[PDB]
């Protein structure tokens, strides 16, 4: 692990490594220019609020005080400009950490106020940040002045901080060595001029976060046992300071790279992943950068355990691959993500970890770095962190190419809102009143919707546990602009703001009804009448009995089909408490194959309410007491009905469904007197069938019938004959005998035959096939019904892939577990993402993945090749490798049904398909059209042929037990029954109700191949015509020509339909 | 350096306290796999007779698996340093390394656990 | 329109039950005796038909290979038996001015239709009544038959 992780920094070292002409001298050119000007400046007067507006309105530039601007009744100061007296370079280019980033880049440039200009209460009501924008608009001017009028320029905020107002240059064209600079779009790109304070000039103590340093209330803010009263402003103060004191920061990181030069790779690595995740030092995306994780970094270095001894993987003496290792397990554990502001903070030299306060505090300069982070990008900061831990504390898979993106912050739940608060005091619940105004850096309706929202999902069970259903938040505004021109003062937008709520939910307690809260008081208490319940709630304020004897302030949810209950939640609190700015949420996938049961649609009950209750009571404990000359050993359920795989979620009765036979595998203790003969073999196993079904018959269930049928799954296996169980309830199970004697006497028919030459690869496929019929579902199943448990979204997500891949006519060829680990692969190994809480997301990661994969050079490998890539370079005969540790052949559920795999079948039209969907979310965004999804295009075909049946009206789907064909009425109800369905014969009518198609395609899956191959909506296995028979799909086969069979000599190992020429 | 280390160690094999030096360098460059390939390395390679170095190589991996570590993996330790070094003695380096490490309710199990076991012989 | 080769299968035959057939290939859809009787009366001058041994289908319907094409214990071409000697003859003279009525000069147009037997929803249904439910006294009877 360490040391390719060594050498891929290396790789991605020299790949984004830089050009040393292009940095001297292309930034050194401007830079030296720029300076020349900017002491070519001339000094002004020290003039009031009238002059400056005077000459403000006549010249072309305006200043840029932010709300509010001081008026002349409250402003009894003078404001000047000066000769700037100090240059420095900050950022990453003095330390020369920068690296080639595609889209941008900024290096931030010093210029210090001169200390004659300051007055020493200036740190009071925002005197010296209208003194700011005042030297910014005359250094503007005057470079306007200067310039001669040939490079652009714009207005823009420094970080997203609104109180910091900056001007970025931008240039317009290229030469060879002259001053113009546009090429380089990273290092060259921008140059923001940043308008800062003198050291150590206003009292720092006072600058203190505690301290509220805007006074508009003298009437009662004392008197309180010192300053709770005047209420802390942070944001405020930890910028001024910040403005004051960019400079030793600055000068500390130049002391700790020549103290260690791994720095550059180190905030490489840490750039890179900072750009990936997708954060920043914009408070809109929290405000964490390179800045940040240089100066933690750097603290880190220089302490951060709790006894003040060094980080025991950060001595200086180190690379930066453990470096990186020692950061992402710090930010991660001890008290860097969400730690510095649930329970602890750090110091700075010499550095400690202390057990209160959120803060991440250095002492000398009195600052907060996390000042622009909230608990929102703190619990993303920490799942973030944890992440990286685990892909580099693992040592089998290299995890040095994944890097993570936020699907927690972009999940399939965006749920948009349009918010317009003109006026306040009617279009916002909570008044934004001086003091909100005061407390909030323009980020109150943020914080506002911030808490609403959590307190809102948030639950408390009765043992103390602080469970909810969700673990992350963060609020996206979307459509703000922190860029504008130079002839407006502020940033306004007249389209209103929009709100973006991206929820990573719980799975584990997602779809609960029960909203939980506190013991319900005898005298109500502050935590049953605060702002988090029955005031906050309104009109779903209840009283519910529990289980458990306590009875607390409680909610009543519903839980329903095409949405969720989080999404009724959001809604109403939205509407309640922000304001009446509207919902929507029209991202339509759980329209899935709807249940017929009570209660649409049922939740994780159906399934195991028919399946395994029916095989508990009856068949189960009587199979295994009933008398037979061999004694069972195993009663295993294998099927999709039990591993939460199946694309219907049975019901009561359904026979005329493809999933709803059951197949499990029985066998008996072991026995010799078994034949040496397969037919032999296979007429026994049907001998001790039909003992089994007498008796079944005979005892007091007779109200259950029997039948014997033959099965044609198996080539060259003619004599294979099952007990279809027919439950009183209307279930199906499908036994089987496996044997020991007939996997060894089935390997022996793979060996013999030596003399033709020529059947050794239908030798394997017939034994491939049998052992996947009898050996390895068991440990299949045992493995997905263990890890159902831990991920909930398993079910609904593979409906929803079986559905993509039904209606796109694939599963036919396809084996539905191909299928189930291609989606095991996104669930349990979710890099380079989060776990999957939604079924959606779980669907479009797959999608997506397949989009991303390629089958050429990368396999598969689930944590539930170089002897076969050698030999089918080409891969004809293979596409797919999906191996575990319970199959490390990977060729069991891929070559085993004969796909055909040139570049014109199945299998490339499946990577196509998928290619074409990440397009179309990539390209048009998620909406009402994205049923071009689930249409079929039924291009590339070269015939065409449309199959009709001979049903009556809303069959086969009320038969099959879902819900669409209103023609039917009462689809959304308990209308429908199957009890009626349990028959009277086995012979016609009961199977005429079925649908034709499906074995018609059978045999049509049972002849020609060597002249053509085709693929329809019938044979997808587990799967009937209903949903691609209703609107959503048509019935259809579509056949194509293989491109071997063009023409060809005569031969009589020939088969196809060829004609003479 | 771990070559360094290798190097210190083909000259003094039995000596346990560069045998947790070098394990310790895997510590604070936090291949805890690595450290208990170096703390096996310790127990097969310490001569036999070297009763005290053993012993720290042993306490030493109890500070791993008590800091860094977790129960079963603490628990299955602490089985095969009583079978093979006196287990009075290893019981009671645990509970002075509970007693360090502040895990006071796991170390009253564990006295409980000595004082019915060696409580029999041991007034200490 | 659908063609059809004719060979001997005489030069070939060591064995006495392949005696006197003839080599098929591209039987139609759906090949049975009741197709080839019916053809080989509707050819003039022709003996007796009597039986289609080797009759598994490998093209009409789609997949990988046909069905009993391995002994498991230990190419679409039949072998339809005739009569005898003098049927084979006048089966292959048929077959052969067939061949030549293929350019005949009053059309092309006298050659023989082959009619299909589509499958009909009961008529097919019965691939479901065997995969799921057959004749229990008919089961009984081979396994105990066999078993005994």
């Amino acid at each position: 692990r360490a040391r390719a992780f060594v050498l891929e920094t290396e790789e991605m070292l020299d790949s984004v490594d830089l050009d040393y002409s292009e940095a001297f001298d292309g930034a050194d050119a401007l830079l030296h220019r720029l300076k020349g000007s900017i002491e070519t400046i001339p000094a002004h007067d020290a003039q009031p609020l009238l002059d400056a507006a005077a000459k403000l309105e006549k010249k072309h530039k305006l200043k840029v005080p932010f709300p509010s601007p001081p008026p002349p009744q409250n402003s009894n100061y003078k404001v000047s400009f000066a000769t700037p007296a100090q240059f420095n370079v900050v950022g990453s280019y003095v330390a020369k950490t920068m690296v080639r980033t595609q889209s941008a880049h900024g290096i931030d440039m010093i210029v210090v106020l001169p200390e004659s200009i300051l007055q020493e209460k200036d740190y009071l009501d925002l005197r010296y940040f209208y003194k700011r924008a005042y030297y910014l608009a005359v250094v503007a001017a005057h470079l306007q002045k200067d310039l001669k009028g040939e490079a652009t320029l714009s207005y823009e905020y420094h970080n997203g901080n609104s109180l910091l107002p900056v001007l970025s240059v931008k240039p317009n064209g290229e030469k060879d060595e002259d001053e113009k600079k546009k090429k380089k779009g990273v290092l060259d790109y921008r140059i923001r001029i940043i308008p800062c304070a003198p050291e150590s000039f206003f009292p720092r103590q006072k600058l203190h976060l505690g301290a509220g340093l805007v006074r508009k209330h003298k009437e009662g803010e004392q008197q309180a046992n010192g300053q709770p009263a005047t209420p802390a402003t942070p944001f405020y103060n930890s910028t001024l300071v910040a403005e004051s004191s960019y400079l030793q920061y600055l000068k500390l990181l130049r002391q700790t790279e020549k103290k260690c030069a791994a720095f550059r790779n180190a905030c490489i690595l840490g750039r890179i992943w900072l750009q990936q995740r997708g954060f920043g030092s914009d408070v809109s995306k929290g405000g964490f950068g390179y800045f940040e994780w240089a100066v933690l970094l750097a603290l880190l270095l220089q302490g951060g355990p709790a006894d003040t001894k060094g980080a025991a993987p950060l001595s200086p003496s180190l690379s930066s691959t453990q470096l990186f290792k020692a950061l992402i397990q710090f930010l991660s554990v001890t008290n860097f993500a969400e730690k510095p502001c649930v329970l602890g903070q750090a110091k700075p030299d010499l550095a400690g970890f202390i057990e209160n306060g959120p803060i991440l505090w250095d002492s000398a300069r009195q600052l907060n770095i996390a000042f622009k982070m909230g608990p929102w990008s703190a619990d993303l900061l920490h799942q973030h962190a944890r992440w990286t831990r685990k892909l580099l504390a693992d040592g089998a898979v290299d995890q040095f190419q994944p890097t993570f993106i936020l699907k927690a912050d972009l999940p399939t739940h965006t749920y948009d809102l349009v918010a317009r608060m003109d006026p306040e005091k009617v279009s916002e619940a909570a008044p934004d009143k001086v003091a909100h105004e005061a407390r909030g850096r323009h980020w109150q309706v943020g914080h506002k919707v911030y808490r609403i929202l959590r307190r809102a999902l948030s639950d408390k069970n009765m043992e103390g546990g602080e469970r909810a259903r969700l673990i992350h938040l963060k609020v996206s505004p979307g459509f703000s602009s922190s860029s504008w021109s130079l002839n407006e003062k502020p940033q306004p937008q007249k389209a209103g703001t929009p709100i973006e709520i991206g929820v990573l939910f719980d799975p584990l307690n997602m779809a609960r009804t029960v909203d939980r809260g506190p013991s319900a008081g005898p005298s109500a208490e502050e935590k049953e009448t605060c702002e988090k319940f029955r005031r906050f709630w309104g009109e779903k304020s209840e009283l519910r009995r529990f289980g458990g004897d306590t009875i607390r302030e409680t909610l009543v949810w519903s839980a329903q089909t095409p949405f969720d209950l989080c999404e009724e939640i959001m809604r109403y609190i939205l509407g309640l408490h922000l304001r009446v700015g509207q919902l929507q949420d029209d991202i339509v996938f759980y329209g899935r194959s709807l249940p017929a049961l009570l209660s649409i649609k049922p939740s994780d009950t159906a399934l195991f309410n028919v399946a395994r209750k029916t095989f508990t009571s009856f068949e189960r404990d009587l199979r295994d007491l009933e008398d037979l000359p061999l004694r069972i050993r195993h009663v295993n359920p294998i099927c999709p009905e039990l591993r939460h795989s199946s694309l219907k979620t049975p019901s009561f009765g359904p026979s005329k469904s493809g999933p709803r036979p059951m197949e499990v595998v029985i066998s008996f203790e072991a026995s010799g007197k078994w034949p040496e003969s397969l037919i032999a073999i296979q007429r026994t196993k049907i001998a001790f069938l039909l003992m089994i079904g007498r008796l079944l018959e005979r005892f007091k269930p007779g109200e259950i019938r029997t039948h014997v049928g033959l099965d044609d799954a198996r080539y060259e296996t003619e004599n294979l004959a099952f007990l279809d169980v027919i439950y009183a309830s209307g279930a199906c199970f499908r036994v089987r005998i496996q044997a020991d004697l007939e996997e060894s006497l089935l390997e022996r028919q793979t060996k013999d035959k030596t003399t033709e030459q020529y059947l050794r690869q239908r030798a394997s496929t017939q034994l491939a096939s049998f052992r996947r019929t009898f050996v390895h579902l068991p440990l299949h199943t045992q493995y997905i019904t263990t890890a159902t448990t831990r991920f909930p979204a398993l079910s609904p997500t593979i409906r929803l892939v079986k559905h993509w891949f039904s209606v796109h006519k694939l599963s036919n060829h396809f084996p539905p577990e191909l299928l189930e680990l291609f989606v095991l692969h996104t669930f349990l190994a979710p890099y380079p993402w989060d776990v999957p809480s939604s079924p959606t997301t779980g669907f479009l990661r797959t999608l997506l993945f397949l989009a991303r994969w390629d089958w050429r050079t990368d396999p598969l490998i689930i944590d539930t090749l170089d002897a076969w890539r050698k030999l089918d370079p080409g891969m004809q005969h293979t596409v797919l490798f999906v191996a575990t540790a319970h199959e490390q052949s990977g060729t069991m559920w891929t070559s085993v049904d004969g796909h055909p795999r040139p570049s014109k079948v199945v299998a490339a039209r499946m990577t196509a398909l998928a290619k074409s969907a990440a397009r179309v979310i990539r390209e048009q965004g998620v909406d009402l059209d994205v049923r071009r999804l689930f249409v079929p295009s039924l291009k590339e075909y070269d015939v065409l042929l449309y199959l009709n049946t001979k049903v009556l009206k809303s069959a086969l789907r009320t038969y099959i037990t879902v819900d669409p064909a209103t023609e039917m009425n009462g689809g959304k109800g308990q209308e429908i029954k199957f009890k009626n369905l349990a028959p009277e014969t086995v012979e016609p009518p009961l199977p005429v109700a079925q649908h034709p198609v499906d074995v018609l395609l059978k045999q049509l899956s049972a002849v020609y191949d060597s002249a053509a191959g085709a693929s329809g909506t019938g044979p997808l296995v587990f799967f009937r015509s209903d949903t691609t028979a209703t609107e959503e799909g048509d019935k259809v086969i579509g056949a194509v020509w293989n491109p071997t069979l063009v023409k060809r000599k005569w031969r009589v190992n020939l088969p196809t339909s060829y004609k003479p020429v | 350096t771990a070559s360094d280390f290798e190097r210190l160690l083909l000259g003094q094999p039995d000596s346990s306290e560069l045998w947790i030096a070098y394990m310790a360098s895997q510590m604070q460059v936090n291949d805890l796999s690595s450290a208990r390939q170096i703390a096996e390395r310790a127990l097969k390679t310490i001569n036999i007779r070297e009763e005290t170095e053993k012993l720290n190589v042993w306490i030493a991996y109890l500070n791993l698996e008590v800091a860094y570590g977790t129960d079963e993996t603490v628990q299955e330790v602490f089985k095969r340093a009583c079978t093979y070094n006196d287990d009075r003695e290893v019981h009671e380096r645990l509970a002075s390394i509970y007693i360090q490490s502040g895990k006071y309710k796991e170390a009253e199990d564990l006295f409980e656990k000595i004082v019915k076991k060696y409580g029999s012989e041991a007034p200490h | 329109v659908h063609y059809l080769y004719v060979r001997r299968h005489a030069p070939k035959i060591p064995t006495p039950t392949d005696s006197r057939s003839l080599f098929v290939t591209n039987v139609p859809v759906d090949s049975t005796e009741a197709h080839l009787r019916a053809l080989v009366t509707s050819l003039v001058g022709t003996g007796r038909f009597e039986k289609v041994t080797f009759e598994d289908e490998s093209k009409q319907e789609h997949s990988l290979e046909g069905k009993s094409i391995i002994d498991a214990a230990q190419g679409s071409t039949a072998v339809v038996l005739l009569a005898d000697e003098k049927s084979v003859e006048q089966v292959l003279k048929a077959i052969a001015k067939v061949h030549k009525t293929k350019k005949y000069p009053v059309w092309g147009g006298d050659g023989l239709p082959d009619s299909k037997m589509p499958p009909l929803g009961p008529v097919w249904l019965k691939s479901h009544n065997r995969l799921s439910f057959p004749d229990p006294s008919m089961l009984q009877a081979s396994v105990d038959a066999f078993s005994t």
